[PDB]
């Protein structure tokens, strides 16, 4: 499921801008 | 609606015109707990000490700042905030600098990030995202009609309060401007294709923007996502999303209109500006003003049991404060 691929992924933090 | 825009519009200006500087000092402060990490710096719970009044304090070093290019995002970011007034926006109480950091005083907002919350629940029900997009549909109306671009909108940067309402928080990327710019700024996900394709952008990168979070809340996860920003970038550029099959056929029509690549019909940017998007059939049921009065009932109201608690804030390492006792970067920063 896409929700699974992004919960294992890394960017389900915090996420910084450029 | 005009002539409150209108008038919204002169009290910037004025404010704009003459900035408000140095009104306090870090004396009048008690340090409490470090709440979290923006674009640049640090923002902790503080305690004013001549009222009791709790703020939320957001510290930047200096020479940290001259180090990144960030001197003109930074003063761009104070003066716009000291000049604004909405009730979606966090209100900067005060400001000051000392020999080292600059210091920005803003409501405690306590019921902590809208990204926490949706993190743990996993998404918001489409009448839950709705309640939310309006505060930000109202919210860049506002900034838009006084020349301001946000830039940086995301889940992170948007707090809950007691009454369960959004405040935006964080100005670090915030610009007045007329026409175009360009700088590469903003968070990757959120980068609309103009911007990741250097071609020159204006204030629709704001409306791409509320179409990734929309996206984001109903979904529990963006549209483009990946392990690297390179591969989220080749899936914002490339003419493409996919809609989890619980998406209402309304709401993927409007993500449609928001996140089209197409400057030219981008819901936001049309003929009609804004009210395109309030008009919207997945809009039908929102009250825009009852929403701009608060009279609205929140879906959430966030547990609060103290005027200054911060468990709706994860725990930070807390960092000590540095004051030096020689003046760093005075001339950087002298309208600060």
């Amino acid at each position: 499921t896409t929700y699974a691929d992004f919960i294992a992924s890394g960017r389900t933090g915090r996420r910084n801008a450029i | 609606v005009k002539e409150f825009l209108a008038k919204a519009k002169e009290d910037f200006l004025k404010k704009w015109e003459s900035p408000a500087q140095n009104t306090a000092h870090l004396d009048q402060f008690e340090r409490i707990k470090t709440l979290g990490t923006g674009s640049f710096g640090r923002v902790m719970l503080v305690k004013h000490k001549e009222t009791g009044n709790h703020y939320a304090m957001k510290i930047l070093d200096k020479q940290k700042v001259v180090k990144l290019k960030q001197i003109e995002h930074t003063l761009n970011e104070k003066r716009i905030l000291q000049a604004v007034n909405f009730p979606f926006l966090v209100k900067l109480e005060f400001s000051f600098k000392d020999n080292s950091n600059l210091y920005m005083v803003m409501e405690y907002v306590p019921g902590g990030e809208m990204f926490s919350h949706l993190r743990r629940i996993g998404r918001f029900s489409e009448p839950h995202a709705r309640f939310y997009a309006a505060q930000i549909v109202l919210t860049f109306e506002y900034l838009h009609s006084l020349d301001l671009i946000y830039r940086d909108l995301k889940p992170e940067n948007l707090l809950i309060d007691q009454q369960g309402y959004i405040q935006v928080t964080d100005f670090g990327f915030a610009k007045r401007v007329k026409g175009r710019t360009w700088t590469l700024c903003g968070t990757p996900e959120y980068l609309a294709p103009e911007i990741i394709l250097s071609k020159g952008y204006n204030k629709a990168v704001d409306w791409w923007a509320l179409g990734v979070l929309i996206y984001e809340m109903a979904a529990g996860y963006p549209p483009f996502f990946a392990d690297q920003p390179i591969q989220i970038y080749e899936k914002i550029v490339s003419g493409k999303v996919r809609f989890p099959s619980h998406f209402s056929s309304d709401l993927k029509d409007l993500l449609r209109n928001l996140l089209q690549v197409d400057l030219t019909k981008r819901f936001g940017n049309l003929k009609n500006g804004v009210n395109d998007i309030k008009n919207h059939k997945w809009f039908a049921t929102t009250d825009w003003i009852a929403i701009y009065q608060r009279k609205v009932e929140a879906p959430f109201i966030p547990k609060f049991k103290g005027p200054g608690d911060t468990s709706n804030f994860d725990d930070y390492e807390e960092e000590e404060i540095r004051v030096s006792i020689n003046e760093k970067c005075g001339k950087e920063f002298s309208e600060f």
